[PDB]
């Protein structure tokens, strides 16, 4: 049985990046060469193996996470990286094994009007660890006064929207990411090429 | 970089009418800029936040347009404390990068300088230097000359000057000019003069001391 | 809100100072903060960020040389700027600068020169209006301040800008317009002071 890595690549919506989904791939086998050979990838770079060899490694479990982020922060998507997305919503660790793949998703995720559907973590006091999730949206605390859920001074809302419109710059435009993070665990390796 | 381009140097107005700023972005920086205003001498101001958002206790007159990589600043009737450096900054995509700037001039009726010579002091000239120094005085416009005479000869190269800024109330400037010179030269000479001209003035103007007397 | 920005002054090309930002009305530690310079005369330049949750980003014309950072007890930012260079010259502003309430400081004045503090030398410009002042001439490191009859006199004022002189000295005028029947029966003196000297001078103008 091949691996479901199409609802995942050709899913019709995608998440946010703070509250990134993650897809555990169980019990399958997986051509890795067939995704890079689409042609329609404009990052798909692997950190610790290559495509080809992957179809001849095997792993206990496999982990496609996917999200939307702008054109300019996919660069944060790669070990060793500081910046609001890589520090305050998706995390790599440093010792990476797995591939990071992105494409242009102007004309899927943004809308006239702008689409503002997409949200982004603006304040944390603490880097995220590597593949933490914090969905929180209470009201972040800027000052000693406490914040009550009420935002204003020194009380702000952690989560600010990408405004994803047709014509912006393509540093500005959405960009759909699939991370893929490959596992062994002392257990039986069940996905293989 | 994101390099961001302003309305050339000096823009000036009648007190009342429209000033237009205009600033250029190098790549989409989407509503993601700064106004701010810098009077003389002080600190900068934020006036517009997110390219129209006025911040708070910003009088109505400013205002703020645009989207993408063209946006506008306009004051809607210029007030004399409203001379100022401008400048608009994108702050969204690092680099943080701020317009040159551009300084807004009221545009105010003629006025002629008020013309004072002062000479050296005695405190100086033990030192062994000289300083003459001219005053214009509360004029407008900005464009003034003056000619340092030496017993009619006409002095370059000895002299320094230094103009304010316009005044928050009457829009008006101010001028300095310092002839210095050593003390064997300042004993060689008899008149010192300052000449002015100015639009306000329909002749030149001269102010003169003859040396101890 | 304040901010106040301190650690500022005269400094030898190749030396270090520390800048200091102490804030009242938010929590450094957890606040986006920048510093931003301004080169006398010039305009605007980003320097340094450091974000809510402590990464730090710098300008080109300073990495490798400034360090930005935070002490949550003292809620302080600190500005560490090492091997400075002519062109570091500015009043540094701190400021809660790209994300959150805008708040800036009034700035430190910064300059890196080989040059010596030097204190002003004050001489007298002896006078329907008639017009006196004073003349503050062959001092180095800058700023200046004037006051006249010790703030009595603000109206009619006019303290120039300063110019640079050959020898590498400022000098600038103060002058002030007064009604000429009160030359015999006022007295006017100009109180000159210069930090960076120590230098507090008071000149009687006749």
């Amino acid at each position: 049985n091949l691996c479901p890595f199409g609802e995942v690549f050709n899913a019709t919506r995608f998440a946010s990046v703070y509250a990134w989904n993650r897809k555990r791939i169980s019990n399958c086998v997986a051509d890795y060469s067939v995704l890079y050979n689409s042609a329609s990838f404009s990052t798909f770079k692997c950190y610790g193996v290559s495509p080809t060899k992957l179809n001849d490694l095997c792993f206990t479990n496999v982990y496609a996470d996917s999200f939307v982020i702008r054109g300019d922060e996919v660069r944060q998507i790669a070990p060793g990286q500081t910046g609001k997305i890589a520090d305050y919503n998706y995390k790599l660790p440093d010792d990476f094994t797995g591939c990071v793949i992105a494409w242009n998703s102007n004309n899927l995720d943004s809308k006239v009007g702008g689409n503002y559907n997409y949200l982004y973590r603006l304040f944390r006091k603490s880097n995220l660890k590597p593949f933490e999730r914090d969905i929180s949206t209470e009201i972040y605390q800027a000052g000693s006064t406490p914040c009550n859920g009420v935002e204003g001074f020194n009380c702000y809302f952690p989560l600010q929207s990408y405004g994803f419109q047709p014509t912006n710059g393509v540093g500005y435009q959405p960009y759909r990411v699939v991370v893929l993070s490959f596992e062994l665990l002392h257990a039986p390796a069940t996905v293989c090429g | 970089d994101i390099q961001m381009t302003q309305s050339p140097s000096p823009l000036s107005a009648s007190v009342g009418d429209r000033v237009t700023i205009t600033c250029q972005a190098s790549q989409d920086i989407r509503n993601f800029l700064n106004w701010y205003q810098q009077k003389p001498g002080k600190a900068p101001k934020l006036l517009i936040h997110d390219a129209s958002k006025l911040e708070a206790g910003v009088p109505s007159r400013f205002s703020g347009s645009g989207s993408g990589t063209d946006f506008t600043f306009t004051i809607s009737s210029l007030q004399p404390e409203d001379i100022a450096t401008y400048y608009c900054q994108q702050y969204d995509n690092l680099p943080l990068t701020f317009g040159g700037g551009t300084k807004v001039e009221i545009k105010r009726t003629v006025a002629a300088p008020s013309v004072f010579i002062f000479p050296p002091s005695d405190e100086q000239l033990k030192s062994g230097t000289a300083s003459v120094v001219c005053l214009l005085n509360n004029f407008y416009p900005r464009e003034a000359k003056v000619q340092w005479k030496v017993d009619n000869a006409l002095q370059s190269g000895n002299s320094q000057e230094s103009v304010t800024e316009q005044d928050s109330k009457d829009s008006t400037y101010s001028l300095s000019s310092t002839l210095t010179l050593s003390k064997a030269d300042y004993e060689k000479h008899k008149v010192y003069a300052c000449e002015v001209t100015h639009q306000g003035l329909s002749s030149p103007v001269t102010k003169s001391f003859n040396r101890g007397e | 809100v304040q901010l106040v920005e301190s650690g500022g002054g005269l400094i030898q090309p190749g030396g270090s100072l520390r800048l200091s930002c102490v804030v009242s009305g938010f929590t450094v530690s957890s606040n986006y903060m920048s510093w931003i310079r301004q080169a006398p005369g010039k305009g605007l330049e980003w320097v340094s960020v450091i974000y809510s949750g402590g990464s730090t980003f710098y300008a080109d014309s300073v990495k490798g040389r400034f360090t930005i950072s935070r002490d949550s007890s003292q809620n302080t930012l600190y500005l560490q700027m090492n091997s400075l260079r002519a062109e570091d010259t500015a009043v540094y502003y701190c400021a809660r600068h790209p994300y959150g309430d805008h708040a800036w400081g009034q700035g430190t004045l910064v300059t890196v020169s080989s040059a010596s503090t030097k204190g002003p030398s004050v001489f007298p410009l002896a006078p329907g209006t008639a017009a006196l002042g004073c003349l503050v001439k062959d001092y180095f490191p800058e700023p200046v301040t004037v006051s006249w009859n010790s703030g009595a006199l603000t109206s009619g004022v006019h303290t120039f800008p300063a110019v640079l002189q050959s020898s590498g000295l400022y000098s600038l005028s103060s002058v002030v317009t007064v009604p000429s029947s009160s030359l015999g029966t006022q007295t006017y003196i100009c109180n000159v002071n210069h930090k960076p000297s120590n230098t507090k001078v008071d000149k009687k103008v006749e």
